[PDB]
Parts: C-alpha cells; structure tokens; sequence
C-alpha cells in the first residue's frame, strides 16, 4: 500500500529552523567516540550513527536536529535530509513515548499477526497508523523484523515480544499503561525461538576445547 | 463528416480548449496557420494569437 | 545445565548501553588510517 | 601501443585500456542510447537504457559503466539488447505523464525521440500513473517534477560542475524525489545549464514558457559578449 | 560415498549455544571451545587458512552461494597501501530469516573470532559489522562480547601473542532492506543513503572508503575458525561434493513447532520439516507449498518437495535455489496468491529506486498482483506479468529486482490454474 | 506576420564532405566563409573513480 509519509518539509512553529535543539555534553562525548570509530578524512561515514544519537537525545527528528547534524559533521544537509529520509527508523514527526511495530509480512502473516494487529486496534481505539490522543503509544505497521521463526511479535522501542497471541498484547498493553516495563522475549513458556516440544538438537553437554583440532596444529 | 469552416472550441466550463501545443499549425501542409503563445495571468498555456488564412487553407 | 535460560540479561539494557560501550571501547583501539586531507571537499 | 583491440558488431576498433562499451560504439560510429550517462558527468548507471549485449555473455551490461576488454564483440543490434531497450522505455513510460502538448520539451524530448526510435508504440499498462507535488527552486527554471526521470543528472551536475550541493533524492522506490527537500532557491551562476542537461520536461526556461516550438525556430551560431569569456 | 544426509550428531555441530542455553559470555566461549589455539591459527599464516577454507568447500551462506575460499583469496592480493577492511553482514532483512540474530545473540565469541581469523586470512587492517539498526538489545550483547575480548587481549594489541593487529568495529543500520546487498551496505558504513553500486569495480579492488573490502555473512565469519581448528576435510565430509558443511535452517508458518536448527546440508526437505519442526499443521497430506530459502527463492508445491534435497544444485534442479535457507511452509487452508501479494508489496516497500527496471516495474507488479488477489483482471495479463517480471530480471543493478521478479515467476509457474479460477469467480459473481 | 524580401532566406543545401561545398560555392560564384569541423574530444570516463580514497573525485550521493 500506500506510505502516506511526506518527503518534503514545509516550515512549522513546531518544526522550524528556529526550533532549539542541541547536544547534551554526555553526547558529545559519544559524537568525538564515533567520529573516532571511522578513518581521518571520512567523517561522513558518521551522519548514520550521530543522527540516530540525536534521536535518541530528543525522541523525533525536527529540521533543526538535522542542521545541527550536518553542522556538526561538516557535511552538506543536503545530505543528512537524504540519509534521514531514505531509512525508515528515522522519525521525521512526533510519536509517542511507546512506539508499536507490528510485522505483517508473510511469515507473521501466516500465523494469523492480522489478529494481534485488530486487538491493539480495539484496546487502543486508535487506527493503523495514528497516535493516541495521550501522546502515550504510537501504531504502526511495518515488514520483516527478523523474529519470523518465533511469529508473531512486535517491537515496542527497542524490545521484541514475540510468540503473542491477543490476549499476549492486550496484557502487555495494560501493562505499559500502568507504568511498569514488561519482560521482552517470546511469550508462551518459550525461550529463544526453540522447539516447543522437540528439542531435536543440542541435547548432549558441549564438547570441551579442542575436542577435534586436526593434527599439526 | 463534412468539414466547411473552422471553428475553435471550448469546455462546458467556458474555457478554451487550445493549449497552444502548435500540433495543428506543424500539420498544416498549406502553411495556413499562425500561432503564438505566452502564459497567461493564471499561468495557462493559451494562445495570445491563433490566425488561418482562409484562402491558403485547402480544407 | 540445558534446562536453565542464560541470557536473561538482556532485560537490563538502556537507551544509551550501546554508545557507552563504543565509548568505553574508544581507547581500547589503534589510531585510524588517513588519506591526508580532511574531507574530498577540502 | 597499449591499445586492445575490441569489436563492435565485429567490426574491429582499437581502444585505450578503461574505455566503456559506449566509448567504442562512438569510435565505430554508433551512438547507444542514453538517459543517465552526460559525458562531462560522473558516471550513474541508473536508467538502464544503455543495456548492451556481449557476445558469448549471458547477461546484458551497462555500456556507459562498463570498461572493454581485449576480445569482446559488442552487439549492439542483438534481439537481446532490442528487448533491453523496449523494456527499460516500457518502464520509464509507465508513470510519466500525458504532457506532451502543454509540455515545453515537445519537439526536442530525449524521452520521445527514443521511445519512437528503441521502445515499443503501444502500451499495457493499466494502472494509474503517480503524481508527485511541484517544487520551486527560483524565478528562472520552472519546476514539474511528474515529469522527471530520476536520472540524477541535475544532481550530479550541480554537485560537481556547480560545486552546489542543495539538490538530492529524498525518499526510497517508486515514490523518491528529487530536490531540496526545503524551500530554497538554487541559485548560481550556472543554474540554468539543468535546464539543457535534463533530458524531459521536468525542469524548463520560466522565461521561455510555452513562447515556442523547437521545429519553428531558427539556431544562428553567434559568440556571447556578456563578458570577456567569448 | 553417503548417500543419506540428515543426522547430524549433537556433538558434532557447530554453533553449540544456538538456544542460549548457556553462558554466552567469555567464559562460556572458552568452556564450549572458543578461542582455543587462536594464537597458532594466526601464526601459521594467511595462505594456510585460505587453503583450509578451499578445501573445505564452504560455499556463502548469505544467499548467494558463492564458493567464499575464491572470495578470500580475491582479497589476498600484495599490499597497495590503502588499508584493507573486512565487512559481516548482519542485516538479516530477507523474510523467514532468524538464524543470523540468534548466533549474534547468543553465541557472539565465535563471530568475534571468525573476524579475527578472517582478517589475518584477509590481510584485513579492521572489522566493520553491520547490524541491522532493528537489532539493539543483540546489538550490544555483541558490543560486550567485544568489550570482554579487548580486555582479555583477544582483539586489539596483537590480538594474541601473535603480533597481528585487528579492531572489530560495530556499526548499525536504519530499517532498510535493501542495506544488506554488499554494495549498499557499503555505501550505508560510508555514511550515505544506501544504493547498491555497480560492478566493475568489485569490492575487492574498491570497497568501502575506497579501499580494498569483502563483505560476509554472519555465518561465514562464525564456522571459518572452527573449520580451521577441525580441517577442511572434516567438513568436507557433510554434504555432498560442492555442498559440504552444515547449515543454519529456519522453519516458520504453518508448523507445528517452528524453530531454529543446525543440520547436515542435503537433508530432504520431508524429514527436515517431520523431525524439527513437528510436521505440517494437519499432516503432511495438508501441505500446499513451501519457499525453501526465504521470500528470494520461488516457492514449490507439494509434488516436488515430497523427494528433494535441500542444498544449492538440487534445489537448482528445481528451479528455485536454496538462497538462506528459510524454509516457509503453506498449507492448503490458505489464500497462495495473497501471501505472495505481501512479499512483492514488501519488495516495493524495500526497493532503494535508484534504477528504473526494479523501482517502475516492482510497483508494476505490486500493482497487478494486488489486482490479482480479487481477480479483478483477466487471463490474458497472467502472460503480461511474466513478461514484466523478464524485464526486471537481469537488468537490474543488483539482485533485489531478481530477488522480487521470481516469486512472481514461481507462483505464476505452479499455480496458474489458481488464478484463473479466482478470475472466473470474480467474473461470474460482479458480471 | 512576418514579411521578407529576399528569395534565399529559406534555402539550406547538404554536402557530404567540406570540399564539395566550397567547389559548389565557387562555381556559383557565391563568397564563402567555411569554419572547421568541432569534434567532442574524447574523455577518460570510470565509474570506479567515483569512489576515491582519497582523490577528490568523491561524489557526495549518487
Ligand atoms: C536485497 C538484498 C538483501 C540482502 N541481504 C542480506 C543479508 O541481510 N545478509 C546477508 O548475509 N546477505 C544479504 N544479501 C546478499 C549479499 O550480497 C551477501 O551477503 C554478500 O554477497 C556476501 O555474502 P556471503 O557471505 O555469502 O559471501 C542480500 C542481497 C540482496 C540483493
Ligand atoms: S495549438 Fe492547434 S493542435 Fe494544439 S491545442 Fe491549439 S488548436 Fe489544437
Ligand atoms: S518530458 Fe517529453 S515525453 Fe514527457 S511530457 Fe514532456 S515532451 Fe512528453
Ligand atoms: S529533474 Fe531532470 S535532470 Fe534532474 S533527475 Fe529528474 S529527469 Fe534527471
Ligand atoms: S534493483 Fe532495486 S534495490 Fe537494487 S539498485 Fe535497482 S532499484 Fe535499487
Ligand atoms: S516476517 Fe515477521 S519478523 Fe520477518
Ligand atoms: S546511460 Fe547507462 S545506465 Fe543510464
Ligand atoms: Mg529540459
């Protein structure tokens, strides 16, 4: 379908140019480490991981972040809108404290992830992709997410709750409302995408160190 | 089918249909036609002179 | 032994853990190479 | 010399070593068809119409990326490379739009010239077509960016002939564009050269809108004297 | 010589933490054998290592299947001096992909020390991994794996008491897909939008900062040192002649335990799915198709995947290819024409655009295939969009637009019937 | 419109090479002024030097 998101700026008391924004002093000692990750010379290699640092300092991406960004990095910011409006974690508007992604692609979609989707519709009486009128959790649907073997399961910043069923979400949704933060990981009596009841394979305890070094070594 | 004099037309709006393409005076094998063209204050593609010679015109 | 879960640890990770560990790690590292300009638009 | 002898249609040339496929389809004297590739460019490799077949190769290359080697036989004329080229215009003619008459590239389109030349003369595609909002870069070029082909050559020229680095692609597949992504105004004393570079209609002369045709006017060649240059 | 693949003994794989199940640690690592004679692997030189991986048939695990001892020794060319970089891919974007994630995750010294290895084979200066940005809690797990290596002297200042130098560097992505391709994933470390480049040149001679670079899967980099330590020949000995080794597989959708497993590399496809992953929901005899190697391979149906083998050529035979080996199963309860709908309309989510055949005709086909799903077309386009999917395919600058033109291909080829029965219902029911 | 007087405003002739042109003009007794042919040198093009270690060559998206 359709993305809906635009790919130009028009200027907003919100987002402005105007709009103060700047590093904490902690960040920048995190810019100077990963500008010292790259070689002399190429300190543009860095606009990925600065930018997504800026995020995480200020939760959204306004033009002024951007600006500061390219500043920073002595790079065109051209170049810094380019890069923020190619990759997808990058949040070029305002969301809310919790982000939900739910994976919808066939893998998860096989295992019937419409129904988990329905019920953080139906507990949040907000559509797919709008925000609550509490500024408290953010629906959106999004591809693969590489947790297909374990499906379904969302991401809610930074965290996996995989193996969900309804009633899964629902809880961990109230959950999140009350304040507390849940466990990550599959749900179910599971741990780490293993069989539910096979267990098929790495049953015996490991071999010690050089169970079978070949010889001459 | 019967083609006598020409006319130029307009949409049900009012609003003339020529858009000062020019296909119409490049077609003319007699060289009839004779149109010039500029934007217009909304910025419409509209001709600011479309004349036929009737008696160049082959019909 | 293969009964217990052993990573359940990574229930205990902030929003910074990451850019703290490269930090940690800044002068664990050899010097960068150079191609003796600042930048291709120097 | 160091010169490899290459073959185009096998009709032998010599070239230097790193010349393209294209490069020696111009020393034999053909002229492959082209969208992205502007001689006094960097090389982009995005239109995909200049898709050449190698004789003995299973795969079609890109002639005006891909340096010869001692030996090929570049078929030019090949049912392959025919195909190719049909099938990259039946893309790019997918989502342009139908403007062509209130378009003020008519007459002088690449696009046209060479669907009517190495594409097909009919359509099957029948979807709807995308539209894409306007930009406005200035008072001197005129803006229309459904037309555009996302050849990056725009962007190229300015970043490297122009040293200005305001226009880019913002967005990812089918719905990216090309721009500022900001109202700003491109302004130098080169800006209007996107205007002759841009193979569609997609940026035109704000001062020569809709005044004329290519086929009505006459070229006189004549020197410039706006400064000393000449 | 054998003649059946698919009993892999449980000490004789590899990645023997894959369910996490213990300490993932440094301390778990030296209990489960990593880092063991790391010291002598380094000193007997580049040359042994490229041959050891030679010999050992290991082919790309990434989805491309290329022999990686050639790759290797691609990059062993004398010095230029520009330094040398080696590049892990872990972005696993590719759908019904999960195996990348659980060995970062788990089992982290073994990728740490499969760099290591690498680099010295590789005449590498430094390690760049590129994780996908998705990815964070594992992200780090990886980051004190390397953190515990540095201190113990692992990575860094010698690295052992070997005098070579190496530094493993950590960078993450930003939700795209696409950044996975090698190309792109260098242009997306050089801090730019990522676009998959062109070839000439190769990574080899032009890679990331200009200079020389090869990029690997996770799984690669993981199972090199162990071969090492155990012999090319040892692993040689699964699989059949150019597909040895064991691999990685992942079994998701319509099974009654989906899980992640390590198994001998021409296991049948049947076997696979009854032991591992509990059987097809409602039996075997309730199977439709199955996508063998994630949403880049096209799917088989039932006929076929009742006697094949599970490696490189014979899924080749097949015409589909193992690709990552991610096996997604379907079963007759399910609408096949909707569920390849969603991989092209991820395909056109996930496209960069920069070149006309995959960014235009991806859309084309999402287009039509969304018109399929209803049967709101007619028989005489079914035809069309193979033609289509033949222009994406091989003219593309890589191979994502193949990668999204063979599904297409495959479910057209298997279940034409299909949708021209869905396209006579809708015909009949609208008039 | 646009009216002339002379009869040669909209004649063009085509010749193969320059010489049959300027034999043509002198035997008609037309003075001539003849200007060389420009040729677009040819350029080292590499699509590798887009991605320059350390040249300037370095494009800066693409
Ligand atoms: C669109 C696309 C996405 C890809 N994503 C991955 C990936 O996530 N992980 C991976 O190892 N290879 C991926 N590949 C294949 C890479 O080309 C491959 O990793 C690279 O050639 C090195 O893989 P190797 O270790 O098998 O040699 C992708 C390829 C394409 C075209
Ligand atoms: S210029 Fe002639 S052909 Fe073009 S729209 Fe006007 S009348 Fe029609
Ligand atoms: S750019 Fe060319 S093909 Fe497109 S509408 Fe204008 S004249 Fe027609
Ligand atoms: S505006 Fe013109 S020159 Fe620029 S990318 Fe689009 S088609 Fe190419
Ligand atoms: S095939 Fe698609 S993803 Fe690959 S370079 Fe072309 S447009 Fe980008
Ligand atoms: S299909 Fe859901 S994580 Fe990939
Ligand atoms: S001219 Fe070669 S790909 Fe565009
Ligand atoms: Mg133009």
């Amino acid at each position: 379908g359709a993305g809906g998101a635009l790919f130009v700026h028009r200027d907003t008391p919100e987002n402005n140019p105007d709009t103060p924004f700047d590093f904490t002093p902690e960040n920048y000692k995190r810019i100077e480490a990963i500008v010292k990750n790259y070689p002399e010379g190429h300190k543009a290699a860095a606009v990925l991981p600065v930018l997504d640092l800026a995020q995480r300092q200020n939760g959204w991406l306004p033009i002024s972040a951007m600006n500061k960004v390219a500043e920073i990095l002595q790079v065109p910011p051209m170049r810094v809108y380019e890069v923020a409006t190619f990759y997808t974690m990058y949040n070029r508007k305002p969301v809310g404290k919790y982000h939900i992604q739910v994976c919808t692609t066939t893998p998860c979609m096989l295992r019937n992830s419409d129904s988990i989707l329905e019920a953080i519709q139906k507990k949040l009486g907000i559509k797919v992709g709008e925000t609550t009128p509490d500024k408290l959790f953010t629906l959106i649907e999004v591809e693969c997410l590489g947790a297909c073997v374990n499906a379904p399961m969302v991401q809610i910043n930074d965290n996996y709750y995989e193996d969900l069923t309804p009633k899964d979400i629902e809880e961990i949704i109230d959950e999140l409302k009350a304040g507390k933060i849940p466990k990550p990981g599959p749900r179910s009596g599971r741990f780490s995408c293993e069989p539910a009841g096979g267990l098929t394979s790495l049953t015996e305890p490991p071999k010690g160190p050089g169970f079978g070094v070949q010889a001459g070594l | 089918r019967f083609r006598g004099e020409h006319a130029l037309r307009r949409y049900p709006s009012g609003e003339e249909r020529c858009i000062a393409c020019k296909l119409c005076e490049a077609v003319c094998p007699a060289q009839a036609i004779t149109i010039e063209a500029e934007p217009r204050a909304d910025g419409s593609r509209r001709t600011t002179r479309y004349d036929i010679d009737m008696t160049k015109c082959i019909y | 032994d293969n009964s217990t879960y052993r990573n359940l640890q990574h229930h205990e990770y902030s929003t910074y853990t990451f850019l703290d560990l490269n930090v940690e790690l800044s002068k664990f590292r050899m010097p960068q190479p150079s191609s003796g300009r600042q930048s291709p638009r120097h | 010399s160091n010169l490899i002898e290459v073959f185009v249609d096998g009709q032998s040339v010599m070239v230097e070593p790193g010349t393209t496929v294209l490069q020696a389809c111009e020393k034999v004297g053909m002229q492959i068809p082209r969208f992205c590739y502007h001689e006094r460019l960097s090389v982009a490799g995005n239109c995909r119409m200049c898709l050449v077949e190698i004789e003995k190769a299973p795969k079609v290359v890109a002639a005006c990326a891909m340096p010869v080697m001692k030996g090929w036989n570049i078929l030019t004329n090949s049912e392959k490379s025919k195909k190719a080229r049909e099938g990259v215009m039946e893309f790019l003619l997918a989502n342009h739009p139908l403007d062509c008459p209130i378009c003020d590239q008519g007459g002088e389109c690449d696009l046209q010239d060479q669907s009517m030349m190495f594409g097909s003369d009919r359509s099957r595609f029948l979807e709807g077509k995308r539209a894409v909002e306007d930009k406005n870069i200035g008072p001197l070029v005129k803006t229309i960016m459904t037309r555009c082909i996302q050849c990056t050559r725009c962007i190229r020229f300015a970043s490297e002939i122009a040293g200005v680095d305001d226009l880019g692609t913002t967005g990812r597949g089918n719905d990216m564009q090309v721009g500022t992504y900001i109202e700003k105004m491109f302004m130098s004393e080169l800006s209007g050269n996107i205007i002759d570079i841009c193979p569609v209609g997609a940026l035109t002369s704000k001062p020569y809108a809709f005044t004329a045709r290519p086929w009505e006017t006459r070229k006189t060649e004549s020197i410039d004297v706006m400064d000393a240059v000449g | 010589k054998k003649t059946s693949f698919g009993s892999l003994k449980d000490e004789d794989r590899i990645f023997t933490n894959l369910y996490g199940r213990h300490d993932w640690r440094l301390k778990g690592a030296q209990s489960r054998g990593d880092w063991y004679k790391t010291k002598e692997i380094l000193l007997k030189g580049p040359d042994w290592i490229l041959g050891e991986v030679k010999t050992s048939g290991l082919r790309g695990r990434g989805g491309a299947g290329f022999p990686t001892g050639l790759k290797w020794s691609f990059m062993n060319k004398p010095s230029d001096g520009r330094p040398k970089y080696l590049v892990v891919n872990a972005d696993e974007g590719e759908p019904g992909t999960c195996k990348d994630r659980e060995i970062i995750r788990h089992d982290p010294h073994k990728l740490v020390e499969g760099c290591l290895v690498g680099g010295r084979a590789m005449g590498a200066r430094a390690a760049y991994i590129y994780i996908r940005g998705e990815f964070y809690n594992e992200a780090s797990n990886l980051q004190v794996a390397i953190r515990e290596a540095y201190e113990a002297g692992l990575i860094g200042k010698n690295a052992c008491g070997s005098g070579y130098d190496f530094d493993v560097f950590v960078v993450r992505g930003a939700g795209a897909y696409i950044c996975g391709e090698e190309t792109a994933l260098i242009e997306s470390i050089e801090g730019k939008q990522g676009k998959p480049r062109l070839k000439p040149p190769f990574p080899a001679d032009v890679g990331v900062f200009g200079c020389p670079t090869t990029v690997a899967n996770v799984e690669t980099v993981a199972v090199s040192p162990t071969i090492c330590r155990r012999g090319g020949a040892w692993f040689a000995s699964f699989g059949r002649e150019r597909n040895s080794g064991t691999k990685l597989f992942n079994i998701s959708g319509h099974v009654n335990h989906p899980c992640t497993v390590e198994e001998e590399m021409s296991v049948p496809l049947k076997e696979l799915i009854e032991k591992h992953a509990g059987g097809v929901i409602g039996g075997w005899d309730n199977l439709l198709a199955v996508i063998p190697g994630g949403s880049s391979t096209p799917l088989i149906p039932k006929s076929v995947c009742e006697t094949v083998l599970m490696d490189f050529d014979a899924l080749v035979q097949a015409q589909t290819g193992l690709g990552t080996a991610a096996v997604i199963v379907m079963d007759r309860s399910t609408d096949i024409v909707k569920a390849i709908a969603r991989l092209i309309e991820f395909y056109k989510h996930e496209s960069c655009g920069q070149c006309t055949p995959c960014r235009e005709g991806v859309d084309w086909m999402n287009k039509v295939m969304a018109r399929f799903v209803k049967g709101d077309a007619r028989p005489a386009e079914i035809d069309s969009l193979w033609e289509i999917s033949k222009q994406i395919e091989g003219h593309t600058i890589c191979a994502l637009g193949d990668g999204a033109a063979w599904p297409v291909q495959g479910l057209i080829r298997h279940f034409r019937p299909e949708l021209e029965e869905r396209m006579q219902q809708f015909a009949l029911q609208h008039q | 419109w646009s009216s002339t007087a002379d009869p040669l405003s909209n004649l063009v002739l085509t010749f193969s090479t320059k010489e049959d042109a300027v034999a043509f003009a002198e035997k008609n007794g037309w003075s001539f002024d003849v200007e060389e042919r420009k040729v677009p040198k040819p350029k080292s093009k590499s699509y590798g030097a887009n991605f320059s270690w350390n040249k300037r060559t370095r494009v800066s998206t693409k």
